[PDB]
């Protein structure tokens, strides 16, 4: 049980501040409030949160899934708080090694010089666009897809 | 200061069910954990379950699991006990108790929620 109430127990997500520092920061009330929050997972990419973000007992666990090429941020619709509250807010995603399948092996292009021939990131760009996601980046010595959105 | 008002209780035939409601008032509830307890006479307050705010989540205590569970309406910042297959040794009064805060403690502890209702009567006739 960690002192803040959070519950993030998966193997290789991590937050910013980390677990060990938000264990140090319960407040007089007893609340855990930071300016700028990321929850990540290594390997598949992380989410950043500006502003003042109350993580008092954040079931971060149920909440963030954090995948190859998704986010899902709730799972459901009827357990996602109303907008502001939560992490249903403006956030920036930002999803690592993603990369296109070859067609002739069916093996990842991590080229760059494959990957601007082809354009994948315009690719990547116009599926932000359809999702009604802001299209922010694509770095392809790390596959990483960046994008923002309003909330969740 | 936080209001937690329980209702539904009441007497109730050995078999039936029955659905107690708790409305929680005075404060934004987004960050927090809301459980339902019960105190026989004689006897120290029994953990039910406990529902997270952020997700929804629940937890369910091995004494009613398979009997009871618990769920809410985000809307009217209200939760609910449903209580199925009711015996006489359920016979108790429920409380619904609730923390903004972090704490040591784990959730089935009473001294991990600094706000409790006034409870109410549940009473099953055989």
């Amino acid at each position: 049980s960690h002192p803040a109430g959070i519950i993030l127990t998966r193997d290789s997500y991590y937050t910013i501040p980390s677990m060990e520092e938000l264990a140090r920061s319960v407040d007089e009330n007893g609340e855990c409030i930071v300016n700028g929050f990321t929850i990540g997972r290594e390997g598949f990419g992380s989410i950043y949160f500006e502003g003042i973000v109350n993580l008092t007992n954040l079931d971060l666990d149920s909440i963030v899934h954090i995948r190859r090429k998704e986010v899902i941020v709730y799972v459901d619709d009827q357990n996602k708080p109303p907008l502001g509250e939560g992490l249903n807010r403006p956030a920036q995603v930002t999803l690592d090694e993603v990369w296109p399948i070859d067609k002739t092996s069916r093996s990842m292009i991590t080229s760059p010089e494959r990957l601007s021939e082809m354009n994948y990131k315009s690719k990547l760009e116009n599926a932000s666009r359809k999702q009604g996601a802001q299209f922010v980046d694509y770095r392809p010595e790390s596959g990483s897809w960046v994008f923002k959105v309003n909330h969740f | 200061q936080v209001q937690l008002v329980e209702s539904g209780g009441g007497p109730v035939e050995a078999g039936g069910s029955l659905r107690l409601s708790c409305a929680a008032s005075g404060r934004s509830f987004s960050n927090s954990v809301m459980a339902w307890f019960r105190q026989a006479p004689g006897k120290e307050r029994e953990f039910l379950s406990v529902l997270n705010w952020s997700s929804g989540r629940t937890s369910i205590a091995d004494s009613v699991k398979g009997r009871f569970t618990m769920s809410r309406d985000p809307a009217k910042i209200t939760v609910y006990l449903q209580m199925n297959g009711l015996k006489p040794e359920d016979t108790a009064v429920y409380y619904c108790a609730a923390s903004n805060r972090g704490s040591l403690y784990t959730l089935d502890n009473q001294n991990r929620y600094e706000d409790w209702g006034q409870g109410t009567q549940v009473t099953v006739s055989s």
